[PDB]
This record gives structure tokens, C-alpha cells and sequence, in this order.
RNA sequence: CGAUGUCGGCUCGUCGCAUCCUGGGGCUGAAGAAGGUCCCAAGGGUUGGGCUGUUCGCCCAUUAAAGCGGCACGCGAGCUGGGUUCAGAACGUCGUGAGACAGUUCGGUCUCUAUCCGCCACGGGCGCAGGAGGCUUGAGGGGGGCUCUUCCUAGUACGAGAGGACCGGAAGGGACGCACCUCUGGUUUCCCAGCUGUCCCUCCAGGGGCAUAAGCUGGGUAGCCAUGUGCGGAAGGGAUAACCGCUGAAAGCAUCUAAGCGGGAAGCCCGCCCCAAGAUGAGGCCUCCCACGGCAGCCGGUAAGGACCCGGGAAGACCACCCGGUGGAUGGGCCGGGGGUGUAAGCGCCGCGAGGCGUUGAGCCGACCGGUCCCAAUCGUCCGAGGUCU
């Protein structure tokens, strides 16, 4: 190769107008229906150790 | 690097 | 599955041992020769006094391919060696016997002189 | 292309893999419970399954079967006489994978527990 | 046919037409025939 | 010259940028017979051409007054 | 549905139970139906079964033999209706599924590593005695 | 022209006339006349099939008002035949009798992302010989300065396959009606289980 | 000249047409067959080798043919580096010499990261005046487009004979293209077995690690594949080119033409296959929900629907697409079948023993075809119309 190189610097609209897809999406979170608690879904509520309407782990 | 000799 | 290059041995009497294929003789640019097509090919080996002789350029018909033919019937064949009978350019032996088996394909493809000479037809 | 291939390779050679899925196995049938990613978790089970299903079979040739993955005889013993009891009825399904919430801090893995069933 | 830029009458029974903007010459014997091109 | 083809080509050898892009190179072939003369002495091919037209009717002409010789 | 089933639905008109069990080994007599420019007639190749591919109604097998000083092999579609009837010859007693190895052996090589298979023929002969 | 949808069941082979006759198996029928295309009311002609019945705790309710005004069990797929108008309101495999000559279309097996050489069968480079890095790399792309760009259409890496492909002028070897079996001689677009459709061949 | 890398090869093409072949013609010193010559025609095709760095050229064996050119003598931020084109050395030659040479000879560092245009793929966003789920028309694009041999007609027409047709009709190929995995043939990183050295478990027996990122070897399912299989080039309709006419003046004749009408190419349009309504000119059909509440706008809560999350998938870089989510057979397990390996361990018997025999087609056993809720797709959350004007 031949090293490569921009050829001029990028403006603060364009490098900007990259970034238009790079906001997080915040997480996915529902109510834990034991305690009430904001967690993902399909995992063990990390607040209460409820899963599937039983107790799972120690917290 | 060659030459334009 | 013939080529350039590809060595053949002689199933037949004329004195060649040993050919050569430079060209598969069967439209412009046919990449392989089976049973039953024609090549072109050089005498690279042959025993004193026969028919040819080494360095002749000459037409010969395969007989038997290391890579099998397969047939309609859904079977197939498959030789231990890469063979041929040398031909003139009517198609006819040139040697007076030919050893060993033959595919049956040369009887459907007008070889039948040698299907007739040889000791076995599969 | 993957198109129907079975099994993860979890960017490890063959000798580790299977030196992975063994090690995961004695933790497991160690502790009954264990912590890891969860891709891991998944594949473990039926890893895992297949030495107790043998387990439940109980003849002499499982043992020695059993023994070229576990390699330690207490607990192939504890696996015959205490684990594969507890399955008599069970028609496979002997572990579970549950997912956890938190990631790892240091490189975001999400986690899982796999366990024995009851 | 003859094609060329010089057509021209090569025997007294030639005659020459002009048909669908070209120039032709045409006659019984066959070797006359010209088109202009 | 009808019965004569003139080949132009890159010549071989030393000559940097030039000899690289420079048909300079001539072959002269007598159709009839099929002896050829070559020439890439110089840098031009009008000179080449000149020099090898030259050898190749000095050629012919030897074999014309051979010919002559054994009748 | 049941793709499996279907196929072998399809195929199930096609299946033969003619045939005797042989195994990759044994010697051979396949009588096969072949046509020689007119006419059809029965052509023996007897071999030894180097290879049995099983796939269902889809399999074959591969017999060896020296025909003439040149070794010939042919495959047989184990269900083709171009087979007339096999003969099992001899039982030849092998370690592996796919005797390849015998193309590079001599006479007597070959006869010292695929020996007779005393139990299965002495199964053969004692099948046979139920008239 | 006729149509049929239907599922590619898997390749083998029967006997007829001491030939070995390679076939897909296609389970095509039954298909029920869902709606009817006129030139009237659509502008042109065709009849939207069904296949497969589905689950009706899966057909949300514009769906399930589309089979209603048909009379119709819930299908899973709706496809137009077009320029087809059966007499009944069912399509079986009855259409087609062995010895036609049908047109297939599928969805190819999909390779991803593909190099040129499977793509586009390009020679790629050499493998030794000193080439650099470049052994199945797709060469140059262009000129100079003139035209200075590359043309649209450029043969290059990209995905490959599952894409509407249809193979055409295939012989119905045999139509098993009991089973809504058909047998095709040859190879047909797309994996088992993949959903096909069987026309009336367009060559002549 | 504060650099526009210079030969040939390779790779990938694309264009021109002054056409190599194939298609259509006129003239022929065209009997037929085969040629010559010119005209039309760029749709497709245009082989493999020996020599040399070669371009070029010659040669071998074929072919329908083995076209010629443009694209920075197309293409080195795509590869090569044999030649050219530095520093070493040598021969011939020139020079007293240092050195010199379109003279020769052997050797001689070719730079991981693509910003913008362009190109191949794939998404995100908004738009297509209600909000939605399907199914579609095809403007416009793209793909493709080759050709040979044999047979019949008929050994006829033609020819002294040798030779040997048109027209029409069959059959079989080569190369290329798309798809496919039944068959043939590959792979198959752990699916089975055998084998050595060493260390270990547990002493025997039986096993495990390592010898590669498989220690080695014999095999090998599914998948992915070609060497394997199917299928394609069309047919057909239309309009034409050169060319051939009909009728027919000007110009009592003649004229394909000036009025008008025919015939006529592998080319052109359509036809075939694929894409396609961002076709902002944003199309059509079938179905679904519906006038909600608060000062062409805002604010919520909803509808039909959708997304999130999860189980996955011959779908896939991510994304997307597709299926499934307990009213469930989606993955995992388990079971049956297929498939591979080829007769496990243990035991008993024979042998001093290595081993052999039997139990036994046994044991093991990825992915393939199925069954089975045993394990996991728990529980949910958030979006999402109220329809401008004439
Ligand atoms: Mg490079
Ligand atoms: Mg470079
Ligand atoms: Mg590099
Ligand atoms: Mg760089
Ligand atoms: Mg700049
Ligand atoms: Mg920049
Ligand atoms: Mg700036
Ligand atoms: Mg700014
Ligand atoms: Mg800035
Ligand atoms: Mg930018
Ligand atoms: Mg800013
Ligand atoms: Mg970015
Ligand atoms: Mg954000
Ligand atoms: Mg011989
Ligand atoms: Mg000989
Ligand atoms: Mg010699
Ligand atoms: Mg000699
Ligand atoms: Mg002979
Ligand atoms: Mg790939
Ligand atoms: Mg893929
Ligand atoms: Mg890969
Ligand atoms: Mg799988
Ligand atoms: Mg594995
Ligand atoms: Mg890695
Ligand atoms: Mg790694
Ligand atoms: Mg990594
Ligand atoms: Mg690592
Ligand atoms: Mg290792
Ligand atoms: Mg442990
Ligand atoms: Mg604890
Ligand atoms: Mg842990
Ligand atoms: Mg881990
Ligand atoms: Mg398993
Ligand atoms: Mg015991
Ligand atoms: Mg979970
Ligand atoms: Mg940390
Ligand atoms: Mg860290
Ligand atoms: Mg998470
Ligand atoms: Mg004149
Ligand atoms: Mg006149
Ligand atoms: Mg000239
Ligand atoms: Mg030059
Ligand atoms: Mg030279
Ligand atoms: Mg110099
Ligand atoms: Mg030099
Ligand atoms: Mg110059
Ligand atoms: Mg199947
Ligand atoms: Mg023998
Ligand atoms: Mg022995
Ligand atoms: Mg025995
Ligand atoms: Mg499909
Ligand atoms: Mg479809
Ligand atoms: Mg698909
Ligand atoms: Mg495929
Ligand atoms: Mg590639
Ligand atoms: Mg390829
Ligand atoms: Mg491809
Ligand atoms: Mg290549
Ligand atoms: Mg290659
Ligand atoms: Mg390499
Ligand atoms: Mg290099
Ligand atoms: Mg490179
Ligand atoms: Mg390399
Ligand atoms: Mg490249
Ligand atoms: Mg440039
Ligand atoms: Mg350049
Ligand atoms: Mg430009
Ligand atoms: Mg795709
Ligand atoms: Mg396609
Ligand atoms: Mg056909
Ligand atoms: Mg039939
Ligand atoms: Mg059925
Ligand atoms: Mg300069
Ligand atoms: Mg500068
Ligand atoms: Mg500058
Ligand atoms: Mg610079
Ligand atoms: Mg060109
Ligand atoms: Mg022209
Ligand atoms: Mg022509
Ligand atoms: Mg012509
Ligand atoms: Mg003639
Ligand atoms: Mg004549
Ligand atoms: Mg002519
Ligand atoms: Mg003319
Ligand atoms: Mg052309
Ligand atoms: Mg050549
Ligand atoms: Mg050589
Ligand atoms: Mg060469
Ligand atoms: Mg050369
Ligand atoms: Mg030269
Ligand atoms: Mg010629
Ligand atoms: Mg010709
Ligand atoms: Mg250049
Ligand atoms: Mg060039
Ligand atoms: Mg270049
Ligand atoms: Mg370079
Ligand atoms: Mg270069
Ligand atoms: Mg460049
Ligand atoms: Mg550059
Ligand atoms: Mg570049
Ligand atoms: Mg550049
Ligand atoms: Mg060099
Ligand atoms: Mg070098
Ligand atoms: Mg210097
Ligand atoms: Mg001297
Ligand atoms: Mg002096
Ligand atoms: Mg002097
Ligand atoms: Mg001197
Ligand atoms: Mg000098
Ligand atoms: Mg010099
Ligand atoms: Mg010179
Ligand atoms: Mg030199
Ligand atoms: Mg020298
Ligand atoms: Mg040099
Ligand atoms: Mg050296
Ligand atoms: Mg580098
Ligand atoms: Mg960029
Ligand atoms: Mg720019
Ligand atoms: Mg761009
Ligand atoms: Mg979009
Ligand atoms: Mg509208
Ligand atoms: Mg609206
Ligand atoms: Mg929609
Ligand atoms: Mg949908
Ligand atoms: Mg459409
Ligand atoms: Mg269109
Ligand atoms: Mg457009
Ligand atoms: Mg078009
Ligand atoms: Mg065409
Ligand atoms: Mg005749
Ligand atoms: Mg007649
Ligand atoms: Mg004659
Ligand atoms: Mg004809
Ligand atoms: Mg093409
Ligand atoms: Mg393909
Ligand atoms: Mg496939
Ligand atoms: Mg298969
Ligand atoms: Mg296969
Ligand atoms: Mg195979
Ligand atoms: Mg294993
Ligand atoms: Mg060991
Ligand atoms: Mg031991
Ligand atoms: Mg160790
Ligand atoms: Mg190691
Ligand atoms: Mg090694
Ligand atoms: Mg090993
Ligand atoms: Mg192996
Ligand atoms: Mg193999
Ligand atoms: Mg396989
Ligand atoms: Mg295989
Ligand atoms: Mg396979
Ligand atoms: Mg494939
Ligand atoms: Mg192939
Ligand atoms: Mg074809
Ligand atoms: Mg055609
Ligand atoms: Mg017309
Ligand atoms: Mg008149
Ligand atoms: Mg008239
Ligand atoms: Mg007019
Ligand atoms: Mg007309
Ligand atoms: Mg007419
Ligand atoms: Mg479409
Ligand atoms: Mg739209
Ligand atoms: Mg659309
Ligand atoms: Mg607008
Ligand atoms: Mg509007
Ligand atoms: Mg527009
Ligand atoms: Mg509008
Ligand atoms: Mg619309
Ligand atoms: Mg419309
Ligand atoms: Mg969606
Ligand atoms: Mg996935
Ligand atoms: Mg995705
Ligand atoms: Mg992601
Ligand atoms: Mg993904
Ligand atoms: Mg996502
Ligand atoms: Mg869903
Ligand atoms: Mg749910
Ligand atoms: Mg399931
Ligand atoms: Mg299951
Ligand atoms: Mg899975
Ligand atoms: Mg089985
Ligand atoms: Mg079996
Ligand atoms: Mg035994
Ligand atoms: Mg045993
Ligand atoms: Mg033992
Ligand atoms: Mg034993
Ligand atoms: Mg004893
Ligand atoms: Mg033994
Ligand atoms: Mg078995
Ligand atoms: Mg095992
Ligand atoms: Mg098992
Ligand atoms: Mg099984
Ligand atoms: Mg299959
Ligand atoms: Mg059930
Ligand atoms: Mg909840
Ligand atoms: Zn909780
Ligand atoms: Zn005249």
C-alpha cells in the first residue's frame, strides 16, 4: 500500500453528522413483580433474588 | 522506491 | 479426466508403451478427455521394432480412466490406470489385439473393431 | 458460511474447548451452582447432561465413560451415588441456565448461572 | 455490387438512379450494379 | 515493399524510460521466402528500418546470385 | 410434516428385499442387466465389496476385481433394479468399514489380511439347511 | 398458466426405464383460492393462493379479515400466481401430469458477505510466485485518469444468495396426489423446507 | 522537476469497428462443394502449449475463429519485479588515467490503517396528510445473447468423374451461466477406531494430557462444495440494415420511390430471468382500527398494530430478514430412526506368551428426519390514529 492519508480535515458538520448514530439506546428495564424493582427482563432480579415467581440467590 | 532514470 | 500432459498407457500391439496427451481432440477448447473421445498425443515410450516409435505425434481413442465414468443406469467404472488404443484417422486400431478391459462406452461411441478385440467389455 | 453447524467455538482450539467444558463440568458437579458468561452457561449444559444421564445408567462401562471427562473418582463417586439419584424419573433436563443483570465491570460480560435441577 | 465514390455508366446499357438518397447505376449485365459509398 | 512486412516493437536491452516506451525495434520479413532481419543498432526506428531493409535485400540478393551460381 | 418420511415414502416403491446381506469384504457375484446395442444381457462382475455407503434407498457399493491384469472397480446402487441377483461368493473378515488399502497390495497380501470369515460362514451354511 | 405453492421436502433419485432419475420432492398442494385478481377491480389477472394452515393465536385481525372474506382456514403464506384463474376454489398438484415441464422459483441459499472468487468466480491471485497478500483479491477495478471512477455494476465482494432465483423447463417425473407430493427431475432453488413455487413452464 | 512511478506479465474489465468467427447480403473468371471480393452487422465468441523478461515473432496441437485497436501504449495507494533504472563484480571495447558503453554478464530494500468522489453490499432517518397488517402493477434498470459435429432428406440437385448441396428434420457435444447435493468425488479441529514416546490417574485392566494452532494414521454424517446433477442461450411477435421486390410517375419507354405496398440479420424493440413506487410522478388491491380526553398547533391516555426483551434460524460482519416465545416443539436435553466407526468394557474359554475366540454388528456416537414440555423462551415495558384545505 501507499499510506493513506484524508486528504482534508473533516468540518465540524461533517465529522458531527457521523456521529448521528452514536446515542445510546437506554436499557431495556421492567418492574420485578416481587419487590417492585426496575431490572432487565430474563434475568434474575439482582434486588430481591426473584425469578419466574420464586427465590433464586442470596442478595 | 524505483527509479525514473 | 485426460489432459495436456496427462501420460496414458497403450492397451494395444503397435509397439507404444507410453503417450502423451497434447490436445483433446473434441471441439475448440475441451478441457478433459473420458472413454471414448479422441486425443492427440505424443509417443513418449515404446519397445523396439513396433508400429510407432518414440517422438511420433498420433491419434489414439481412451479406454479406461482412473477417474470413474458414470453411467444412466446410475452406476459407474473406474480402472486402475489411464488407456488407449492408437487410431489412424478413420478411427480404426492400428494394432492387431488390445489388452485388457474396455469401457462399454466405445461400443455406444462407434469403436466397435476394438470393442471386438478386447478380452473384456464392462 | 455456518449454515447448520452445530457448537460454539468460544475462541478457544480444540484441546481447549474441551478442556474448558471439562473443568466447567467438575466446578459444577462440584458446587452445584456456578457463575460464568453466558454463552458458556449454554453449551455446558448438555456437556454436563450427558455425563449424568450416563450417571443414571449406573453400569461399570458409564463410570469409566464418565471418568475420561471428570478424571477425579470422588467425584464420579459423588456424581453416581448422590447426583444421578435424584434424576431417577427425569427424562433429561438436569441443568438450568438462569441469566444475572449485572454485567462484569472490567469487559461488560454479561453473566448467568447454571445449576443442577432439584 | 460495387461500392465506391466514383459510380459512374460502364456500358451504354447502364442507368443510373437515385433511390432513398443514394446514387445507384443499374443495369442487366450484373457486374454493373454500383452504389454510391 | 508489397511481398515485405515490417514488425516495429520495445527493443531489449539498456536505454532507462526510453527503451521502455520506444517502438524502436524493427523486423523486416520477406513474405514469400519468410527470412527476416532484425535491427534495433540505433535509438531511432527510422534508422532501424532503413538498416535492417538494406541487409534483408542484401540477403535476398545473395540468394538470388546463389541460386544463379548452381544453375 | 415430516420431510424424512416423505422421501422415503417416494423412495419406498423403488426398495428391493432380494437382495443377501454382504459386507465390505466379502467376494461377490453381481449379475447386472446390460444393454449392448440391440439387446440386453446378464453380465457377471464378480468382486470383492471394498466399500458400502449407506444412505437409505441411496446405497451403494463399490467391488473390486483384476480383469485382465488391469483392477476394475464398479459401483452398484444397492437398490437399482439393473441387478438381477448377487451371490455372496466368500466372507471375507475385515477391520474397517472401507478396504481402500488393497489397491496398493499383492495377491497374497490381500489374501492374508481379508481372511475367510469362519462365523459367517458357517451362518451361511447353516441358513440354507431350513427346508 | 398454472401455479401452485409448495415446500421443498429433499433431493433423491428413482428408476424408470433403467435410468437413475435425479428429483426434489415438492409438496405443493393443497392451495386454496384466497382472492381473485381481475382486470376490473386490480387492473390484471392472477389468483393469491394460500399454504400451510397457521395457528389462528398468530393472525392478527387484518389478516384474519382478509381469510374471512374467503371462507378460508388462516394460512401462513399468501402468494399470487399470475395470469391464472382456477375453475375450484383449491389448487392440488392434479394441475400438473407427469411428463410436463414446470418452472421452480426459490430462495437461493444465502452465502453472506462473498469474496469474489465465490461470487463472481474470479481467478483471484496466484498462490505463490511472490504475490503479495492479494490471493483472492479481485485485481483492478479501473483505468486512470480517464474515466477516473469506477462503473456501476462493478463485479465485487458483497453478499451473495438468498435471492429470488427461478430454474426453469423441469420434467414433472411423477404427481403422487395422495401425499400432494411432486417430483421434479433436477435441482431447485433454496434449502428443505424452503417454500417454492411450481408454474407452467414458459419454454416451448 | 516543493515527483504525473516508468516494460512485460497477472488480475479485472470496458469501449471502438477499419469484422477473426458466427448471422444477412450483392458481384464472381459462382456447376456443386469450397473460395475470392465488397456491403450490412459489435449480440456473443475469439483455445492449450515450446522459445525468450520480453512487447513482437516464430513453432506444436487444435479451432467456427484463433480480430485489430482506445481507455495515462487501461489497470504497481490491486499483485508481480524477469527487463529497464543507483551503489558490488566481470568480459569485450574506449580512455595514459580516474573512469566510460540503446554492449554483454551475475547480483541487487516495491511503504499494515482510505478522509472525499466513485464502486460492491447493508442499515439508520424522514417522507409518501389518519393510523396499520398483508398482497401487488412495473415506469425505469440490470442479466442473458457463443457455437460445432453427426444423421435423415440424399449419395438426391449439380458434376465427365472426383466430389457433393440449398430447403426442411433429428440427434449428440465444447466453453460459459444460474441453481443444486440424489448420485459421483472433496472437506469434514474431535464423529469413531487403530498406533508410538512420555507423564499422570490407580498397581493390573481401563483411561486422561502433551507431542500443532488435530501428536500420527485409517475412515467419516450434516453443511459448504466440483470433478458431480438439473436447467439456460431460445421459441415467438414487431420494426429494420445491406440487399431483393410489387405496383408506379416525373420522363408515352424504363425505374424498389417521387404517392403507396411487400420481403429481409446472431443485430434493434418486445418476449425470458432478476431488481425496482425515494417512480418525491412516492401507484393499485384486500383486510383491520376509528369520530378519545385537556388551553392544519400542543398535551396526555388508547385503538388496530408495532417495537423493546427473550429462544433461535441453510438469514447474517453489526444492522437487516425470518420463525418461535408456555394457548409453546424455538434452542438445549432425553428418546426413536438415519448416519459414521466396525464387534466397547467386563466376563468366560484356548494359548507359556504376544494374542485369538465368544458374548457382539457390539460399544461409542456432531450437525441429518422425527417424537417428547425434562431445561430454558419467566414477568412485562414502551411506542402507537382521532385524520389540513378546495
Ligand atoms: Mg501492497
Ligand atoms: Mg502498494
Ligand atoms: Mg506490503
Ligand atoms: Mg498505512
Ligand atoms: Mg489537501
Ligand atoms: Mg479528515
Ligand atoms: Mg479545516
Ligand atoms: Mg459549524
Ligand atoms: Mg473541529
Ligand atoms: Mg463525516
Ligand atoms: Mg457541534
Ligand atoms: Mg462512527
Ligand atoms: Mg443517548
Ligand atoms: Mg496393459
Ligand atoms: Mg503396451
Ligand atoms: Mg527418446
Ligand atoms: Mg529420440
Ligand atoms: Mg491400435
Ligand atoms: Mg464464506
Ligand atoms: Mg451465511
Ligand atoms: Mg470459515
Ligand atoms: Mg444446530
Ligand atoms: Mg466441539
Ligand atoms: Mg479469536
Ligand atoms: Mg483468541
Ligand atoms: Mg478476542
Ligand atoms: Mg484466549
Ligand atoms: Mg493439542
Ligand atoms: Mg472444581
Ligand atoms: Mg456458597
Ligand atoms: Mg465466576
Ligand atoms: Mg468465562
Ligand atoms: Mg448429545
Ligand atoms: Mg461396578
Ligand atoms: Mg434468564
Ligand atoms: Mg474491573
Ligand atoms: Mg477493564
Ligand atoms: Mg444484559
Ligand atoms: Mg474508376
Ligand atoms: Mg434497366
Ligand atoms: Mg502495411
Ligand atoms: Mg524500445
Ligand atoms: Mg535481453
Ligand atoms: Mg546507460
Ligand atoms: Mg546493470
Ligand atoms: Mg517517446
Ligand atoms: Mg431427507
Ligand atoms: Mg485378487
Ligand atoms: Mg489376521
Ligand atoms: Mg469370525
Ligand atoms: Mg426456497
Ligand atoms: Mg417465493
Ligand atoms: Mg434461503
Ligand atoms: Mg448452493
Ligand atoms: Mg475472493
Ligand atoms: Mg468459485
Ligand atoms: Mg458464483
Ligand atoms: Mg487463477
Ligand atoms: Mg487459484
Ligand atoms: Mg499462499
Ligand atoms: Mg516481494
Ligand atoms: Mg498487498
Ligand atoms: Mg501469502
Ligand atoms: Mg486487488
Ligand atoms: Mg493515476
Ligand atoms: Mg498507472
Ligand atoms: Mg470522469
Ligand atoms: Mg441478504
Ligand atoms: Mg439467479
Ligand atoms: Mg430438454
Ligand atoms: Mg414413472
Ligand atoms: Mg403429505
Ligand atoms: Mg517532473
Ligand atoms: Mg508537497
Ligand atoms: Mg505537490
Ligand atoms: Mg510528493
Ligand atoms: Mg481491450
Ligand atoms: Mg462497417
Ligand atoms: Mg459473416
Ligand atoms: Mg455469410
Ligand atoms: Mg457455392
Ligand atoms: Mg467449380
Ligand atoms: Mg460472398
Ligand atoms: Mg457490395
Ligand atoms: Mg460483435
Ligand atoms: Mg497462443
Ligand atoms: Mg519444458
Ligand atoms: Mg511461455
Ligand atoms: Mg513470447
Ligand atoms: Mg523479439
Ligand atoms: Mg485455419
Ligand atoms: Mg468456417
Ligand atoms: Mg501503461
Ligand atoms: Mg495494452
Ligand atoms: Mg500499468
Ligand atoms: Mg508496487
Ligand atoms: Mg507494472
Ligand atoms: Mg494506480
Ligand atoms: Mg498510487
Ligand atoms: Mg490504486
Ligand atoms: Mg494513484
Ligand atoms: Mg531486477
Ligand atoms: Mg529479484
Ligand atoms: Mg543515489
Ligand atoms: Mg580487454
Ligand atoms: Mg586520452
Ligand atoms: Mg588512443
Ligand atoms: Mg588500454
Ligand atoms: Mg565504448
Ligand atoms: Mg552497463
Ligand atoms: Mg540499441
Ligand atoms: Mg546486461
Ligand atoms: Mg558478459
Ligand atoms: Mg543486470
Ligand atoms: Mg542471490
Ligand atoms: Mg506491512
Ligand atoms: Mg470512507
Ligand atoms: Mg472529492
Ligand atoms: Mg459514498
Ligand atoms: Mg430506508
Ligand atoms: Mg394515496
Ligand atoms: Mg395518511
Ligand atoms: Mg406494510
Ligand atoms: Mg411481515
Ligand atoms: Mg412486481
Ligand atoms: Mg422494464
Ligand atoms: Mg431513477
Ligand atoms: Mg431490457
Ligand atoms: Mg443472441
Ligand atoms: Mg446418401
Ligand atoms: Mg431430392
Ligand atoms: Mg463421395
Ligand atoms: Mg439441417
Ligand atoms: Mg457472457
Ligand atoms: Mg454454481
Ligand atoms: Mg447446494
Ligand atoms: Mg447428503
Ligand atoms: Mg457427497
Ligand atoms: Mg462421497
Ligand atoms: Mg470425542
Ligand atoms: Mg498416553
Ligand atoms: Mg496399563
Ligand atoms: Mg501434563
Ligand atoms: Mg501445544
Ligand atoms: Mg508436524
Ligand atoms: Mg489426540
Ligand atoms: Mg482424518
Ligand atoms: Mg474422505
Ligand atoms: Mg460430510
Ligand atoms: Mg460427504
Ligand atoms: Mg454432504
Ligand atoms: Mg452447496
Ligand atoms: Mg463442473
Ligand atoms: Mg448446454
Ligand atoms: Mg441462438
Ligand atoms: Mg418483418
Ligand atoms: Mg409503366
Ligand atoms: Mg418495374
Ligand atoms: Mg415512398
Ligand atoms: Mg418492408
Ligand atoms: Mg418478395
Ligand atoms: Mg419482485
Ligand atoms: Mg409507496
Ligand atoms: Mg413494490
Ligand atoms: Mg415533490
Ligand atoms: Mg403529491
Ligand atoms: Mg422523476
Ligand atoms: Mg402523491
Ligand atoms: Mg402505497
Ligand atoms: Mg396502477
Ligand atoms: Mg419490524
Ligand atoms: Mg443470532
Ligand atoms: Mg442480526
Ligand atoms: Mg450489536
Ligand atoms: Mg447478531
Ligand atoms: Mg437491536
Ligand atoms: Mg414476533
Ligand atoms: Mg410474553
Ligand atoms: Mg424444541
Ligand atoms: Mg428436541
Ligand atoms: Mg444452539
Ligand atoms: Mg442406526
Ligand atoms: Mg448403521
Ligand atoms: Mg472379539
Ligand atoms: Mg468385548
Ligand atoms: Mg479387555
Ligand atoms: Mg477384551
Ligand atoms: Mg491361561
Ligand atoms: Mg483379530
Ligand atoms: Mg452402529
Ligand atoms: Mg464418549
Ligand atoms: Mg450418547
Ligand atoms: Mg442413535
Ligand atoms: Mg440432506
Ligand atoms: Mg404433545
Ligand atoms: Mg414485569
Ligand atoms: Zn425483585
Ligand atoms: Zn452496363
Amino acid at each position: 500500500a501507499k499510506h493513506p492519508v484524508p486528504k482534508k480535515k473533516t468540518s465540524k458538520a461533517r465529522r458531527d453528522a457521523r456521529r448521528s448514530h452514536h446515542a445510546l439506546t437506554p436499557p431495556t428495564l421492567v418492574p420485578c413483580p416481587e419487590c417492585k424493582a426496575m431490572k432487565p427482563p430474563h434475568t434474575v432480579c439482582p434486588e430481591c433474588g426473584y425469578y419466574a415467581g420464586r427465590k433464586v440467590l442470596e442478595v | 522506491a524505483a527509479a525514473k532514470c | 479426466m485426460i489432459q495436456p500432459q496427462t501420460y496414458l498407457e497403450v492397451a494395444d500391439n503397435t509397439g507404444a508403451r507410453k503417450i502423451m496427451c497434447i490436445r483433446v481432440l473434441k471441439g475448440s477448447n475441451a478441457k478433459y478427455a473420458t472413454v471414448g473421445d479422441v486425443i492427440v498425443a505424443s509417443v513418449k515410450e515404446a519397445i523396439p521394432r513396433g508400429a510407432v516409435k518414440e517422438g511420433d505425434v498420433v491419434k489414439a481413442v481412451v479406454v479406461r480412466t482412473k477417474k470413474e465414468i458414470k453411467r444412466p443406469d446410475g452406476s459407474a467404472i473406474r480402472f486402475d490406470d489411464n488407456a488407449a488404443v492408437i487410431i489412424n484417422n478413420q478411427l480404426e486400431p492400428r494394432g492387431t489385439r488390445v489388452f485388457g478391459p474396455v469401457a462399454r462406452e466405445l461400443r455406444e461411441k462407434g469403436f466397435m473393431k476394438i470393442v471386438s478385440l478386447a478380452p473384456e467389455v464392462l | 458460511m455456518r449454515h447448520l453447524k452445530s457448537g460454539r467455538k468460544l475462541n478457544r482450539h480444540s484441546s481447549h474447548r474441551l478442556a474448558l467444558y471439562r473443568n466447567q463440568a467438575k466446578s459444577l458437579l462440584t458446587h452445584g451452582r456456578i457463575t460464568t458468561t453466558v454463552p458458556k452457561a449454554k453449551e455446558l449444559r448438555g456437556f454436563v447432561d450427558h455425563l449424568i444421564h450416563l450417571a443414571k445408567r449406573g453400569d461399570l462401562h458409564a463410570r469409566r465413560l464418565v471418568l475420561r471427562d471428570l478424571q477425579d473418582v470422588k467425584l464420579v463417586r459423588k456424581l453416581f451415588d448422590e447426583i444421578a439419584p435424584r434424576y431417577r424419573d427425569r427424562q433429561g433436563g438436569y441443568t438450568r441456565v438462569l441469566k444475572l443483570a449485572e454485567r462484569r465491570r472490567g469487559d461488560g460480560a454479561p453473566l448467568a448461572l447454571v445449576e443442577l435441577v432439584e | 455490387m460495387k461500392v465506391r465514390a466514383s459510380v459512374k455508366r460502364i456500358c451504354d446499357k447502364c442507368k443510373v438512379i437515385r433511390r432513398h438518397g443514394r446514387v445507384y447505376v443499374i443495369c442487366e449485365n450484373p457486374k454493373h450494379k454500383q452504389r454510391q459509398g | 515493399m508489397d511481398e515485405i512486412r515490417i514488425d516495429v516493437m520495445r527493443a531489449s536491452g539498456p536505454g532507462g524510460q526510453g527503451v521502455n516506451t520506444t517502438d524502436s525495434a524493427v523486423r523486416v520479413v520477406h513474405l514469400p521466402t519468410g527470412i527476416m532481419v532484425t535491427c534495433q543498432d540505433s535509438r531511432s526506428q527510422i534508422k532501424n528500418r532503413e538498416k535492417a531493409l538494406m541487409i534483408l535485400r542484401s540477403r535476398l540478393l545473395e540468394m538470388k546470385r546463389a541460386e544463379e551460381a548452381e544453375r | 410434516m415430516n420431510r424424512g418420511a416423505l422421501i422415503k415414502l417416494v423412495e419406498s416403491r423403488y426398495v428391493r428385499t432380494d437382495l443377501p446381506e454382504f459386507r465390505p469384504g466379502d467376494t461377490v457375484r453381481v449379475s447386472y442387466k446390460v444393454k449392448e446395442g440391440n439387446r440386453t444381457r446378464i453380465q457377471d462382475f464378480e468382486g470383492i465389496v471394498i466399500r458400502i455407503r449407506r444412505n437409505g434407498f441411496n446405497t451403494t457399493f463399490t467391488v473390486r476385481k483384476v480383469s485382465y491384469g488391469v483392477g476394475v472397480e464398479r459401483i452398484f446402487p444397492l437398490h437399482s433394479p439393473l441387478i438381477q441377483k448377487i451371490d455372496i461368493v466368500q466372507r471375507g473378515r475385515a477391520r474397517r468399514a472401507k478396504l481402500y488399502f488393497i489397491r496398493n497390495l499383492s495377491d497374497r497380501e490381500i489374501r492374508r489380511k481379508l481372511r475367510a470369515d469362519r462365523k459367517r460362514i458357517d451362518q451361511d451354511r447353516a441358513a440354507e439347511r431350513a427346508a | 398458466m398454472k401455479g401452485i405453492l409448495g415446500v421443498k421436502v429433499g433431493m433423491t433419485r428413482i428408476f424408470r426405464d433403467d435410468r437413475a432419475v435425479p428429483v426434489t420432492v415438492i409438496l405443493a398442494g393443497p392451495c386454496p383460492v384466497v382472492q381473485r385478481r381481475t382486470p376490473e377491480k386490480d387492473g390484471y389477472t392472477a389468483v393469491q393462493l394460500g399454504f400451510l394452515p397457521q395457528n389462528p393465536k398468530r393472525v392478527n385481525r387484518p389478516l384474519k379479515g382478509h381469510f374471512a372474506k374467503a371462507g378460508v382456514e388462516p394460512v401462513r403464506i399468501l402468494r399470487e400466481i399470475r395470469d391464472f384463474n382456477p375453475e375450484g376454489d383449491t389448487v392440488t398438484v392434479e394441475i400438473f401430469k407427469p411428463g410436463e415441464r414446470v418452472d421452480v422459483t426459490g430462495t437461493s441459499k444465502g452465502r453472506g458477505f462473498a469474496g469474489v472468487m465465490k461470487r463472481w468466480n474470479f481467478a483471484g491471485g496466484p498462490d505463490s510466485h511472490g504475490a503479495h497478500k492479494i490471493h483472492r483479491h479481485p485485481g483492478s477495478i479501473g483505468n486512470r485518469k480517464t474515466p477516473g471512477r469506477v462503473y456501476k455494476g462493478k463485479k465485487m465482494a458483497g453478499h451473495y444468495g438468498a435471492e429470488r432465483v427461478t430454474v426453469m423447463n423441469l420434467e414433472v417425473v411423477d404427481v403422487i396426489p395422495e401425499e400432494n407430493l411432486l417430483l421434479v427431475k433436477g435441482a431447485v432453488p433454496g434449502p428443505n423446507g424452503g417454500l417454492v413455487i411450481v408454474r407452467e413452464t414458459k419454454k416451448a
